[PDB]
């Protein structure tokens, strides 16, 4: 898919929980973004890394800082 | 100067307005032509004989002015306080450590009238002085400045503090009850008495005669409401004196703050003459009056109002100031304070939150600045064609729409008329 | 993509922050423009530098002066 980083939409990252008895957060690029207009307005392009686009990807439900202290992010 | 010409026939016009001098007078200037505070109290013509003069003069109206001064003098001049630390103000030092000092240490002079035409005296008077009777006279400066329905609210407790000693006694009447106290504020010696008393017990608070400050405390900073406005604005915003001043966005307010903060006035000094600069006759024109700081009064008070002030509602709306510009500046400052709360963890048990790197991201920056930095907000305002946004308008509308029972020519009446329509 | 400046709509710029602790502002050309109706209305011409098209392109997000003092823009 276009752009270069959009081809990573199907594959997901798994984030380790910071708390002992808690289920790891498994997130992908397709879950965090709509189609194309949402991606090409926030700062997401194609030159970015997979992590850089995931860390920017926390915007759709507004959940960066909440997942920052709950997980090993 | 700027030259103005008429276009139609190339003639010169010089726009002129009537001179308006009338400059403010600072407390430090008094001590460059004088080194003492003159208190013209007539020599105490019989101590116990004065207690009958005013006892009836206050009972049935029309009391002697000079007789009140001497009665308070010949009773309070025996109160002595042990000077713990050294004392100095504006040049003249009134003592040092270990020394004993009295209330009337300001320099006492003797009047030349003696006794004013026989005021109705009274025979039946026991030891009521020093107990409750002199305390009642000082507290009549407080009631002599309030004409609103609050004179029967402050004189309420005035006939409760005098009952603490021996008896319950009431002097002034109902109709012409207030028509005899407003005279006292015009006598400069009386204002010098109540101020010196209040200043004395401000040093010696642990003394049992401190209770006298019930009717003398209203003097402290009487003519300094501009400094009160500054203090109030700092408390309501939660930011420091320096940070608040960096939010001044109007030139006239800037002028007034520079005027207010002139160095060497003992503004923040502990135990000084400054708070009582009119009562001690150190100034006839207070640099700390609201009337001399109308722009700062309006701006400071409107901002406070928009930040849910209980006091600013009924504050006077000044005349002859640029309302529209001060409103925009006030709206922007309040909107900035209101949008960005303090909000940070203060205590923790095991874990705590931080975010000193994570600011935005992100490009979701279709939003106002983060903190309360004036520079960021001026940049953001510049992006809005220097025009208040629907959001700010709504914010201010919410702030005023609930207000009720607003009086003519107040900041409350102004704000509502402006934002709620 | 048309015109001559719409060719650089995928690559992004990085601006150095002025404050000691702050994330650098990453910006691309298509993040500040919709298609062509927004680009022609604002003042976007075919002949433009990549910096001048970004700087003068800061209107869609309404942040030119705010990014001027926060970053070395």
């Amino acid at each position: 898919a276009v752009s270069d980083v959009w081809s990573l939409s199907k594959t997901s990252m798994t984030f380790q929980p910071k708390k002992a008895s808690l289920q790891p957060l498994t997130i992908s690029l397709d879950e965090l973004f709509s189609s194309r207009g949402e991606f090409i307005s926030v700062g997401g392009n194609g030159r970015m890394s997979h992590k850089e686009a995931i860390l920017l990807g926390l915007r759709y439900k507004k959940l960066y800082n909440q997942a920052r202290v709950k997980y090993s992010l | 100067s700027v030259t103005v010409k008429r276009i139609i026939d190339n003639t010169v016009i010089v726009p002129k307005l009537p001179a308006n001098e009338d400059p403010v007078e600072y407390p430090a200037d008094y001590f460059r032509k004088s080194k003492e505070i003159p208190l013209y109290i007539n020599t105490t013509k019989s101590l116990s004989d004065l207690r009958g003069y005013v006892y009836q003069g206050l009972k049935s109206g029309n009391v002697s002015i000079i007789h009140v001064n001497s009665y308070l003098y010949g009773a309070l001049k025996d109160i002595r306080g042990k000077l713990d630390k050294d004392w100095s103000s504006f040049g003249i030092n009134i003592g040092k450590a270990g020394d004993t000092i009295g209330i009337f240490d300001l320099v006492s002079l003797k009047a030349l009238d003696g006794v004013l035409p026989d005021g109705v005296s009274d025979a039946s008077r026991t030891s009521a002085d020093d107990k409750w009777l002199p305390l009642y006279l000082l507290g009549l400066y407080r009631v002599g400045r309030t004409q609103m329905p609050e004179y029967r609210k402050k004189l309420m407790d005035g006939l409760t503090n005098q009952c603490k000693m021996i008896n319950e006694q009431f002097e002034p009447l109902v109709p012409e009850g207030r028509d005899i106290f407003d005279v006292w504020g015009n006598d400069s010696n009386y204002t010098k008495i109540v101020a010196a008393v209040d200043m004395f017990f401000h040093m010696f608070k642990k003394h049992e005669c401190a209770s006298f400050r019930y009717g003398t405390i209203v003097s402290r900073f009487k003519d300094c409401a501009a400094l009160a406005t500054f203090g109030h604005l700092c408390k309501i915003t939660g930011m420091s004196t320096e940070d608040v001043t960096t939010w001044i966005l109007n030139r006239e307010v800037a002028d007034e703050m520079v005027q207010m903060m002139l160095p060497g006035q003992e503004i923040d000094k502990a135990d000084s003459y400054m708070p009582y600069l009119i009562d001690f006759g150190l100034s006839s024109k207070s640099p700390y009056w609201s009337v001399k700081n109308p722009a700062f009064h309006f701006w400071g008070q409107l901002t406070a109002l928009l930040l849910r002030s209980t006091r600013a509602r009924n504050a006077r709306q000044p005349d002859d100031i640029e309302y529209t510009s001060l409103t925009t500046a006030g709206l922007l400052y309040a909107y900035a304070v209101g949008s960005s709360a303090d909000l940070a963890q203060q205590f923790c048990v095991g874990d705590n939150k931080y975010t000193p790197d994570d600011s935005t991201g992100g490009l979701t920056t279709n939003a106002p600045p983060q903190g309360r930095d004036v520079v960021e907000w001026l940049g953001w305002f510049e992006d809005q064609n220097r025009k208040p946004t629907p959001d700010m308008m709504q914010y201010a509308k919410r702030a005023v729409m609930s207000l009720q029972g607003l009086r003519e020519k107040t900041i409350g009446k102004y704000a509502k008329s402006e934002f709620d329509k």
